[PDB]
């Protein structure tokens, strides 16, 4: 919940070692461990309001692992261990941000 | 159970596939004893004529 502090909100490209504990529809409870490539955005890098909308959350690292972690965990939920092993990658990057473009 | 009918499921489909190999096998093993005792017959004839 809260173990690191800095000065300094990390905006360049980085990742998350998190490990989760989901379970599948055939209820097998497995740890899996992310990354979350991840970096920071903004298209106006000098306006005062959307620059201090980067510190608008101040566990960012914390709620994009939530985040992802519920999401994963519930597309997951509704796929066998087969489905979810086969497709594994498939399924869990199209539960992370689900939909068709 | 959720995860053994998954192992189930895939063993028996490669053991399906096995029966494929081993069928098709049986297959044109058939055609071929059939193709060379074509040849043995179409000798046979050699064999008869002049015996």
């Amino acid at each position: 919940p809260h173990a690191r502090r800095a000065l300094c909100l990390l905006l360049g490209p980085d990742f998350f070692t998190d490990v989760i504990t989901i379970e599948t529809a055939d209820h097998a409870r497995l740890q899996l461990q992310l990354a979350y490539n991840w970096h920071f955005e903004l298209k106006n890098r000098n306006d005062p309001a959307e620059a201090a909308k980067l510190f608008s959350v101040p566990d960012f690292v914390g709620d994009a692992c939530k985040a992802i972690a519920s999401r994963v965990r519930g597309a997951v939920a509704s796929v066998t261990f087969d489905d979810f092993h086969k497709n594994s990658a498939r399924i869990i990057r199209m539960a992370v941000f689900g939909f068709e473009m | 159970l959720a995860i053994e009918i998954t192992t189930n499921s895939q063993e028996a489909a490669a053991k399906h596939e096995a029966q494929r190999l081993e069928q098709e096998a049986r297959g044109r093993l058939e055609r071929q004893k059939i193709l060379d005792q074509s040849e043995a017959e179409k000798a046979r004839k050699e064999l008869l004529e002049l015996e």
